[PDB]
C-alpha cells in the first residue's frame, strides 16, 4: 500500500500543512463542564469533536449533518476518532534551535556550520553576535563577538554590520549557507590538500554536504520556527473516577511552550528592554528542549511527581517506549491463560483444554457456527446462550474445536520450540494438559508453570499451525537434529526397568514363539519381567531396494525386552532393545526410528515409548525408601583415617615444616580424596548386589536397589547426589571462591548438625542467587544475535560457488573430540570428494550428505572434506539453500525463506543458556599408537649420533596410520630430541620426541668449525663462567647492560671447514653464521669439533562459561595479541629498545615496510634469520581474531571462531552443529574497506557493505573497465547491528535520536525488505510463508 | 613515599589544599581555610558521630 | 527444572573448581632438588617427605605467600 | 591534559568511577551542574 | 491430519504448501466449491491438505482450475 517510508526534515510550510489550526491558548479543558475549549490545547476547532457526529455546541448533533462545519463553535461533524490523527501547529514568536540537530553528539548544525559545539551554543543562549555576510569591513563571516566587542566594533563602520544572536543568527547563517558552492570550494581545497587531519576532515564534512544536497532537505529547516502538537488522543485526558483526572506530561509540556510563547508575544508587542526578552527567548527555546527531549540538556524537569516528565524522543525512545514497548511486545487478543498438568492419555499433537477457556477464546467461531445451523438466530440470542452455555453449545463447541490448533506458549521462548500448535481436546477442570514429552522442549514442569494458549484465526495461520507450528511437525531440535522429545525420566525408568535381567527370575530359560507368547506369560503372572529367556524375533531390515526384508530368529533376551519389542516398528533391529535402555539408549532409539523410517512412525513410537513407560513404570512399584541409601561400612575408616592425616599435617605445620598456605592446600587435597575414596566405595557397594540362583550359588549381579536404578538408567541425577546421600558430602564451597577447609563429613541419610548445615549454606546461598539472577538475564544473548541476523533468509537454491570450508575433526592430541560425521552430515559437498586411491568420486557435487553418505565416506576412511559453507555463499542479502545445507529441525534439504539468522540466533542462545552464567578458567612425548610419521614443513638435519632435532619452525607431528586418517597430532618443539627418524613406520611404546623447555637450540645444519668473528665480550656478551664444571660459557645479552658500541651489531655463530673456510649454506650463497637473540645459553669453543645439529645455543624456558561466547562474538582485541607474520618472507630485527624493539620481515622478492613495534617483554617465538610466511607465529598466546582476517583467508577466521565457539559448547557439553557459527560470522563480516577505489564508486578510505561492493565489482567488472579490491573487516555482534540498512529497524535495537537523526539528515528512504521492519510496520514477513508475498510484491514493481 | 609526593610542608599551605578542594576556585584566606577545616572534624554542629 | 537445581549445578560447579585449582598447587611429583630456588638453603629431608618437589623453603615460600596475600 | 587522560583511561579499562573523574576534574569549575553535563559528555 | 510429511515431500516446499493449501481451504470455505477428496467431518483445512497428498492440488492445477472458472 505505501511499500516505503521516507525520512525528511520537517518545511515550516509542511509543519502548517499539517495543521488544522494553531494552538493559542495553554488551557486544556473547560474546568467546570471538562468540555473542550475554543482555542485551547485540547480544541475542538482544530482536532475536532468529543462525540461521534456530534458538535461541541449541540446544535449540529445529527448524523445527517455528518461532514459540515458549525458556525458558532467551528467544529466540524466527523468521527471523534479524528482527533487520534489531527495536528495543530504552534506558530513561534521567534525561533528555536532543534535540540535533536544541535545536542547529538555529532551535532548536525555544528558540523554543518564549520564551527564547534561551543560557538553555536554561545550564540543560541545570547552570548555572541554572529557576522552574517558583513560586506568588506574587516571582519570574517560565521565568527563570534562578544557584546561588548560587536559594540566597539560598529564603530567606525557605518554599514549595519549584520551581527545577530540567538536562533535568528544560526537561521541566517543556515540559510546564507550554499551547499553546493561550498563543495565545489571544498573540493577545489581537496585538491591541493593531502594531509591527513586535513584532508581527513575536508572529505568527513564533504559526506554530510554531498548527503545534504542529494537529500533535498534545507538547511534552515534544522532552525525551528512552527511547532507540531500532537493530537489529543496521543496525550489524553482521561476522566477517572470520583471526579480524579489522568494526563500525560506532554500535556505540560506543550503548556510551557503555550505560556512562554504567548509571554514572549506580549514582550515582543510590549518593546520591553532587551535583557528580559534574551531571558524569555532562551526561556522558550529551553522549553521547546524540554518538550522535544526532556534532558538532552539538562536536566530533566520533574512536575508534581519526583520523577522527570516523558517526552517525544521519551516516547519513541527508551525500554517503555514505543520502539521497543509497544511495536513489538504487545498484548493479544483470542489469547488466556491457566498452568499445566501432565494427562498423558494424550498424543504427541494435542494439548488439553479446558472447556471454560475453550468457550471463552473460542467465542465468535462459536457464534458462527453456532446461528449457521440456527440453534439461535441473532448473535444476542446467539450471545445469551452461549453465556447460559445449554448442552447444545458443547456440541457446537466440540464440532467447532476437531482441527483447529492453539499455539500453546510458555514465557521464556528462548528458542522456536517454545511456541508449538496442538489440537485442543476438551477436559474439564482449569489447567491445561499436556503431553509430557514435549515438556522438556517448552523446559516445563509440573511445580505451577502457565502456558498461555493463543488461537489461529485465519485459514492461513491454521495452516501454518498444522504445516510447520504442530508439535509432531517439530521433533528434531532445531540446534543439533537429534530429538527434543526424548523420553525424560519416568518413561526411562519403565522401560530399564522392564528391559534390565535378573539372574534367577521366575520363567528362567523357557522359548517362546514371540512377543505375544511374552506378553501373555507375564500378564498372567507366570513369568517375571527380566528373565533370560529364548524369544523368537521377526525383525524387518530395510537393507535392499526399501523393501523391508523379514528375518525371524531366535534371540537371547528377557521376556520384557520381547514386550518392549512389539512397539518397535518395522526397520529397527533387535538389537537396540536388547539392552538395559537407560536415556541415551531411548535417545539413539529414537535416533535411529527417526533416521531409518522418517517422521510419523517415530511419532508413533514415541507415543508408544511413552505408554509403555508411564505402564510399565507403574507396575514397578518403583519406590524410594530410607533403606534405598546403603552408607558405606568404610566410610568412618576413611573420615578417620582422613583425619588422622590433617592432624599428621596440623602436626608438621605446628613444627614449621610446611606454612598455612600449604597446610590448607594438603588437608584441601586429602579431604577431596577421601571424599572420592567414599563415594568409590559406596559405588561398588551399591551397584553390585549378590543374588542366588539357578543352582544356589553366589552370583553378583546389578542391584536393583531404586536409588541406583534411578541413577543409572538416567532417569534423573547422576552419582554425585547419590555421593551426598549415602557416602559423605565433601568440601563446602564459599562465595569468595574459596573452600571451607572442615568438609562434612556427614550425609543426608544420617543429619546434618548445626554447623555442616550452616556451611552448606553458603554454597547452596550463591547457587540459588545465580541462578535467580541468570533467569533475569535469559535471553540477552539470544537477542544480541537475533539483532546481528535479523535479515537472513534463505533466497536462492543454489549460488553455484566452489569455496567452502574444509571440515576435519577435532584431534586435539591424542583422541578425537568430535569426529567427521558429526561436523561434515548434512553439510553439501562443494567439491568432487575422491576416495584415498585419489581415482574415482565419493559423492559427486551440490549433495545433500546424509547419514547414508556419511557413513559410505566414514567406511571409505575418508578425512578432507570440503563442505559448502555459508560464508562463501555467492548470493546477496541471503544465503542459498546449498551453502547453508539441510533444516536439522526437518531433516529435509532447507526451503526457500527460512529465516536462519533468527533460527541461528536462538540456537545459539538456548543451548548457550545451559552454560554457566559465570566464566571459569581450569619430558618426553607419551607414544601409544603406532603408524607413519607425517610432517609438513619438514626440514630435518641428521646428527653424527643418530638423534634428530628439527630446524625447520613449524614441523609438527602427524601420525597416521593404514587408514589414511591422523592418528597422534602434536607440536614438535624447536629441537627437542627426538628418537624419531623420518617417515619410517614405527611401533608404539617408544619415545618420539625427549622435549625440554629448558633446551631450545640453534641446532646446525652442517658439521664443522664454531669459529666466532665480530665476538667481544663485555659489550655484546656477558661474562659467564661456570664453576658447575668449568666449561666456556658465552650466554648472549639483551639490550640492558651491553654497550651502544655493539648493541645493533650481532654476534656470529658461523661453522667453518677444518681449515677455516667459510662453509656455504645449502642452496642459499650466505654465510653460516647463527646470530643469536636474547638468552641463549651457548657451550661453545672457537674451534672445537662439533656436528650437525649439534646443542649449541639451548634457550630457557580453556575458560568457560557465557560470557566467553559473549567475548567471542564481540571479537574483543585481547591484551596479548599473538603478533604474526604479516608478510611471507625471511626476517631481521630492528633498532634496539625505543620502548619497542621493531622487526623487519625481508621478502626476497617484495617490499619491506614492515618493522613491526614488538615489545621486548613478549619473547620471540623466532630466530632473526628464519624464514618465515605470511600468517605464521611470532608471538605465543591468545590470537587476535581480526589479524586472522587481514592476513589468512575468510575460511580462517570462520574456522578461528566456530571451533573456538563450539570449545565452549563441548567443554560443558552441549552439542549444537556449526551451521549456526556460521550464519552469524557471515553477518558478522559483511564489511569491506576499499584500498583501491579503481573503475569502481567508493572512495579509498571506505568501509561499506561487502555485498554491494561484490555486485558493483560484479557489473563494473562486466563491462571492459577494471573493478575494486577489497581488505574484508570483521567488527562485533553489538557494532556489526549497528550498520543497518534500515532506520525503522535500527531505532528498533540502538538509541532512537541518534538514528533518526542520522537518518533524517540524509533525506533517507526504507524500502522495508527486512523482518524486524515488516513487523512494525504490520505488514508480512520477508521470510517465511510470506517470501511469496514479497515475491508477489517485488512482481509488480518490475512490471 | 607519601611524603615524597606532597607538596604541601606546613599546615597554611596545608589547608589551601583542603579548602581548595573543598571549594576551588576561591582564594584561600588564612582564616577561611581554617574555620572550614577545624570545624569539620571536629565541631558538634557538623560531624556528629552518634 | 525447579530453580533449585539450576542451584545444584552452580554450586557443583564452584565446588569442583575451586577444588580442582586448589589440587593443581599441591605439585605432586617432581625433582628432589636439596636446595631452595630464592635463597639457596638446604630444605630439610622430611619436608621433601611432605611436598616431593617444594622448589622453595618453608619460610621463602611463607614470605611468597604473604607476599601474595594481598596481590603483585 | 587531564581530561584527556580521563576519556584515554577510561577507554583504556572500560569503566569510570566518580573518583578518576572528581580526580581528573580540573581547578577552576566549583558547582556540581557543570560537572554532570561533564559525566553526560563521557557517559 | 497429524503431519503434513507426505503433503511437504508432495509439493516439495513446506511454506508455499501453507499458501497453497490456505488458497483451496478458501475456495473451499467463502469462494464455494466441493472438497475433491471426501472429507472424513474435517475442517476445511485438512481438506486441503488431503487433496494436496493425493496430487490433486497444486499450484498449477489450481491457476488451471481458475482459468476453467474464469472460462465461463
Ligand atoms: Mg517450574
Ligand atoms: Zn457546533
Ligand atoms: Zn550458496
Ligand atoms: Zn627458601
Amino acid at each position: 500500500e505505501f511499500d516505503a517510508i521516507k525520512i525528511a526534515l520537517a518545511s515550516p510550510d509542511m509543519i502548517r500543512s499539517w495543521s488544522f489550526g494553531e494552538v493559542k491558548k495553554p488551557e486544556t479543558i473547560n474546568y467546570r463542564t471538562f468540555k473542550p475549549e475554543r482555542d485551547g490545547l485540547f480544541c475542538a476547532r482544530i482536532f475536532g469533536p468529543v462525540k461521534d457526529y456530534e458538535c461541541l455546541c449541540g446544535k449540529y448533533k445529527r448524523l445527517k449533518h455528518r461532514g459540515v462545519i458549525c458556525e458558532k463553535c467551528g467544529v466540524e461533524v466527523t468521527q471523534t476518532k479524528v482527533r487520534r490523527e489531527r495536528m495543530g501547529h504552534i506558530e513561534l514568536a521567534s525561533p528555536t534551535a532543534h535540540i535533536w540537530f544541535l545536542k547529538s553528539l555529532p551535532s548536525r548544525i555544528g558540523l554543518l556550520l564549520d564551527m564547534p559545539l561551543r560557538d553555536i551554543e554561545r550564540v543560541l543562549y545570547f552570548e555572541s553576535y554572529v557576522v552574517i555576510e558583513g560586506g568588506m569591513t574587516n571582519l570574517e563571516r560565521q565568527q563570534i563577538l562578544t557584546e561588548e566587542q560587536y559594540l566597539d566594533a560598529l564603530e567606525e563602520f557605518g554599514d549595519e554590520f549584520d551581527a545577530k544572536m540567538g536562533a535568528e543568527a544560526i537561521q541566517a547563517l543556515l540559510k546564507s549557507m550554499d551547499l553546493e558552492q561550498e563543495c565545489e570550494q571544498l573540493r577545489e581545497e581537496l585538491n591541493e590538500t593531502n594531509s591527513e587531519t586535513k584532508r581527513k576532515k575536508l572529505t568527513k564534512r564533504i559526506k554530510l554536504l554531498e548527503a545534504f544536497v542529494q537529500s533535498g532537505n534545507k538547511p534552515e529547516w534544522m532552525i525551528l520556527t512552527v511547532l507540531p502538537v500532537l493530537p489529543p488522543d496521543l496525550r489524553p485526558l482521561v476522566p477517572l473516577d470520583g471526579g480524579r483526572f489522568a494526563t500525560s506530561d506532554l500535556n505540560d509540556l506543550y503548556r510551557r511552550v503555550i505560556n512562554r510563547n504567548n509571554r514572549l508575544k506580549r514582550l515582543l508587542d510590549l518593546a520591553a528592554p532587551d535583557i528580559i526578552v534574551r531571558n524569555e527567548k532562551r526561556m522558550l527555546q529551553e522549553a521547546v528542549d524540554a518538550l522535544l527531549d526532556n534532558g538532552r540538556r539538562g536536566r530533566a524537569i520533574t512536575g508534581s511527581n519526583k520523577r522527570p516528565l516523558k517526552s517525544l524522543a521519551d516516547m519513541i525512545k527508551g525500554k517503555q517506549g514505543r520502539f521497543r514497548q509497544n511495536l513489538l511486545g504487545k498484548r493479544v487478543d483470542y489469547s488466556g491463560r491457566s498452568v499445566i498438568t501432565v494427562g498423558p492419555y494424550l498424543r504427541l499433537h494435542q494439548c488439553g483444554l479446558p472447556k471454560k477457556m475453550a468457550l471463552e477464546l473460542f467465542k465468535p467461531f462459536i457464534y458462527g457456527k453456532l446461528e449457521l445451523r440456527g440453534l439461535a438466530t441473532t448473535i444476542k440470542a446467539a450471545k445469551k446462550m452461549v453465556e447460559r452455555e445449554e448442552a447444545v453449545v458443547w456440541d457446537i463447541l466440540d464440532e467447532v474445536i476437531r482441527e483447529h490448533p492453539v499455539l500453546l506458549n510458555r514465557a521464556p521462548t528462548l528458542h522456536r520450540l517454545g511456541i508449538q500448535a496442538f489440537e485442543p481436546v476438551l477436559i474439564e477442570g482449569k489447567a491445561i494438559q499436556l503431553h509430557p514429552l514435549v515438556c522438556a522442549a517448552y523446559n516445563a514442569d509440573f511445580d505451577g508453570d502457565q502456558m498461555a494458549v493463543h488461537v489461529p484465526l485465519t485459514l492461513e495461520a491454521q495452516l501454518e499451525a498444522r504445516a510447520l507450528m504442530m508439535s509432531t511437525n517439530n521433533i528434531l531440535s532445531p540446534a543439533n537434529g537429534e530429538p527434543i522429545i526424548v523420553p525424560s525420566q519416568d518413561v526411562v525408568l519403565g522401560l530399564y526397568y522392564m528391559t534390565r535381567d535378573c539372574v534367577n527370575a521366575k520363567g528362567e530359560g523357557m522359548v517362546l514363539t514371540g512377543p505375544k507368547e511374552a506378553e501373555r506369560l507375564y500378564r498372567s503372572g507366570l513369568a517375571s519381567l527380566h528373565a533370560r529367556v529364548k524369544v523368537r524375533i521377526t525383525e524387518y531390515e530395510k537393507d535392499a531396494n526399501g523393501e523391508l526384508v523379514a528375518k525371524t530368529s531366535l534371540k537371547d533376551t528377557t521376556v520384557g525386552r520381547a514386550i518392549l519389542w512389539m512397539i518397535v516398528p518395522k526397520g529397527l533391529p533387535y538389537s537396540i532393545v536388547n539392552q538395559a535402555l537407560g536415556k541415551k539408549a531411548i535417545s539413539k532409539m529414537l535416533n535411529t526410528c527417526y533416521r531409518i523410517l522418517g517422521l510419523k512412525p517415530t511419532v508413533i513410537f514415541a507415543d508408544q515409548i511413552m505408554y509403555t513407560g508411564f505402564a510399565y513404570a507403574a507396575r514397578s512399584g518403583a519406590s524410594v525408601g530410607i533403606d534405598d541409601m546403603v552408607i558405606p561400612e568404610k566410610k568412618h575408616e576413611i573420615i578417620s583415617e582422613a583425619e588422622a592425616e590433617v592432624a599428621e599435617i596440623q602436626e608438621q605445620f605446628q613444627s614449621g615444616l610446611v606454612t598455612a598456605g600449604e597446610r590448607y592446600n594438603k588437608v584441601i587435597d586429602i579431604w577431596a580424596a577421601a571424599n572420592d575414596r567414599v563415594s568409590k566405595a559406596m559405588m561398588d557397594n551399591l551397584q553390585t548386589e549378590t543374588v542366588i540362583n539357578r543352582d544356589g550359588q553366589e552370583e553378583k549381579q546389578v542391584s536393583f536397589n531404586s536409588i541406583y536404578m534411578m541413577a543409572d538408567s538416567g532417569a534423573r541425577g547422576s552419582a554425585a547426589q547419590i555421593r551426598q546421600l549415602a557416602g559423605m558430602r565433601g568440601l563446602m564451597a564459599k562465595p569468595d571462591g574459596s573452600i571451607i577447609e572442615t568438609p562434612i563429613t556427614a550425609n543426608f541419610r544420617e543429619g546434618l548438625n548445626v554447623l555442616q548445615y550452616f556451611i552448606s549454606t553458603h554454597g547452596a546461598r550463591k547457587g540459588l542467587a545465580d541462578t535467580a539472577l541468570k533467569t533475569a538475564n535469559s535471553g540477552y544473548l539470544t537477542r544480541r544475535l537475533v539483532d546481528v541476523a535479523q535479515d537472513l533468509v534463505v533466497t536462492e537454491d543454489d549460488c553455484g560457488t566452489h569455496e567452502g570450508i574444509m571440515m576435519t575433526p577435532v584431534i586435539e592430541g591424542g583422541d578425537v573430540k568430535e569426529p567427521l560425521r558429526d561436523r561434515v552430515l548434512g553439510r553439501v559437498t562443494a567439491e568432487d570428494v575422491l576416495k584415498p586411491g585419489t581415482a574415482d568420486i565419493l559423492v559427486p557435487r551440490n549433495t545433500l550428505l546424509h547419514e547414508q553418505w556419511c557413513d559410505l565416506l566414514e567406511e571409505n576412511s575418508v578425512d578432507a572434506v570440503k563442505v559448502r559453507s555459508v560464508v562463501s555463499c555467492d548470493t546477496d542479502f541471503g544465503v542459498c539453500a546449498h551453502c547453508y545445507g539441510r533444516d536439522l529441525a526437518r531433516g529435509h534439504i532447507i526451503n526457500k525463506g527460512e529465516a536462519i539468522g533468527v533460527i541461528a540466533a536462538q540456537s545459539i542462545g538456548e543451548p548457550g543458556t545451559q552454560l554457566t552464567m559465570r566464566t571459569f578458567h581450569i619430558s618426553s612425548i607419551q607414544v601409544k599408537n603406532k603408524g607413519s610419521i607425517k610432517l609438513s614443513n619438514v626440514k630435518s638435519v641428521v646428527n653424527s649420533s643418530g638423534k634428530l632435532v628439527i630446524t625447520s619452525r613449524n614441523t609438527e607431528l602427524k601420525l597416521i596410520d593404514e587408514f589414511g586418517r591422523t592418528k597422534e597430532s602434536y607440536k614438535v618443539p624447536y629441537g627437542a630430541v627426538l628418537a624419531k627418524g623420518d617417515g619410517e613406520q614405527v611401533a608404539g611404546g617408544e619415545t618420539v620426541a625427549n622435549w625440554d623447555p629448558h633446551t631450545m637450540p640453534v641446532i646446525t645444519e652442517v658439521s664443522g668449525f664454531v669459529r666466532f668473528t665480530d665476538m667481544i665480550d663485555g659489550q655484546t656478551i656477558t661474562r659467564q663462567t661456570d664453576e658447575l664444571t668449568g666449561l666456556s660459557s658465552l650466554v648472549v645479552l639483551d639490550s640492558a647492560e651491553r654497550t651502544a658500541g655493539g648493541k645493533d651489531l650481532r654476534p656470529a655463530l658461523k661453522i667453518v671447514d677444518a681449515q677455516g673456510n667459510d662453509v656455504l649454506i645449502p642452496g642459499t650463497d650466505m654465510p653460516a653464521q647463527y646470530f643469536l637473540p636474547g638468552k641463549a645459553i651457548v657451550q661453545l669453543e672457537d674451534g672445537v669439533q662439533i656436528s650437525s645439529g649439534d646443542t649449541l645455543a639451548r634457550i630457557p624456558q580453556i575458560t568457560g562459561g557465557l560470557p566467553r561466547v559473549a567475548d567471542l562474538f564481540e571479537a574483543r582485541r585481547p591484551k596479548e595479541p599473538a603478533i604474526l607474520a604479516e608478510i611471507s618472507g625471511i626476517v631481521s630485527f630492528g633498532k634496539e629498545t625505543k620502548g619497542k624493539r621493531r622487526l623487519v620481515i625481508t621478502p626476497v622478492d617484495g617490499s619491506d615496510p614492515y618493522e613491526e613495534m614488538i615489545p621486548k617483554w613478549r619473547q620471540l617465538n623466532v630466530f632473526e634469520g628464519e624464514r618465515v610466511e605470511r600468517g605464521d607465529v611470532i608471538s605465543d598466546g591468545p590470537e587476535a581474531p581480526h589479524d586472522i582476517l587481514r592476513l589468512r583467508g575468510v575460511h580462517a577466521v570462520t574456522r578461528y571462531i566456530v571451533n573456538e565457539v563450539q570449545d565452549v559448547y563441548r567443554l560443558q557439553g552441549v552439542k549444537i552443529n556449526d551451521k549456526h557459527i556460521e550464519v552469524i560470522v557471515r553477518q558478522m563480516l559483511r564489511k569491506a574497506t576499499i584500498v583501491n577505489a579503481g573503475s569502481s564508486d567508493f572512495l579509498e578510505g571506505e568501509q561499506v557493505e561487502y555485498s554491494r561492493v561484490k555486485i558493483a565489482n560484479r557489473e563494473l567488472e562486466a563491462n571492459g573497465k577494471v573493478g575494486a579490491t577489497y581488505s574484508r573487516d570483521l567488527l562485533g555482534i553489538t557494532k556489526a547491528s549497528l550498520a543497518t540498512e534500515s532506520f525503522i529497524s535500527a531505532a528498533s535495537f540502538q538509541e532512537t535520536t541518534r538514528v533518526l537523526t542520522e537518518a533524517a539528515v540524509a533525506g533517507k528512504r526504507d524500502e522495508l525488505r527486512g523482518l524486524k521492519e515488516n513487523v512494525i510496520v504490520g505488514r508480512l514477513i520477508p521470510a517465511g510463508t510470506g517470501y511469496a508475498y514479497h515475491q508477489d510484491r517485488m512482481r509488480r514493481r518490475a512490471a | 613515599e607519601t611524603l615524597r609526593v606532597d607538596p604541601t610542608n606546613d599546615r597554611l599551605s596545608a589547608l589551601v589544599e583542603i579548602y581548595r578542594m573543598m571549594r576551588p576556585g576561591e582564594p584561600p584566606t588564612r582564616e577561611a581555610a581554617e574555620s572550614l577545616f577545624e570545624n569539620l572534624f571536629f565541631s558538634e554542629d557538623r560531624y556528629d558521630l552518634s | 527444572s525447579d530453580e533449585a537445581d539450576e542451584a545444584y549445578s552452580v554450586t557443583e560447579q564452584l565446588t569442583m573448581t575451586g577444588i580442582n585449582r586448589i589440587r593443581q598447587k599441591i605439585n605432586a611429583h617432581g625433582i628432589p632438588v636439596y636446595l631452595c630456588e630464592a635463597c639457596g638453603n638446604p630444605i630439610p629431608e622430611a619436608r621433601r617427605k611432605i611436598f616431593p618437589g617444594v622448589t622453595l623453603c618453608v619460610e621463602c615460600q611463607a614470605y611468597q605467600e604473604r607476599q601474595r596475600k594481598h596481590y603483585a | 591534559s587531564q581530561l584527556k587522560l580521563l576519556v584515554t583511561r577510561g577507554k583504556e579499562q572500560g569503566y569510570l568511577t566518580y573518583a578518576e573523574v572528581n580526580d581528573h576534574l580540573p581547578e577552576d569549575i566549583v558547582d556540581s551542574d557543570q560537572i554532570e553535563d561533564i559525566i553526560q559528555m563521557i557517559n | 491430519r497429524v503431519t503434513v510429511q507426505d503433503a511437504v515431500e508432495k509439493i516439495g516446499n513446506r511454506f508455499d504448501l501453507v499458501l497453497v493449501a490456505a488458497r483451496r481451504a478458501r475456495q473451499m470455505q467463502v469462494g464455494g466449491k466441493d472438497p475433491l477428496v471426501p472429507e472424513e467431518n474435517d475442517k476445511t483445512t485438512v481438506i486441503a491438505l488431503r487433496e494436496i497428498e493425493e496430487g490433486l492440488i497444486n499450484n498449477q492445477i489450481l491457476d488451471v482450475r481458475e482459468r476453467q472458472e474464469q472460462q465461463e
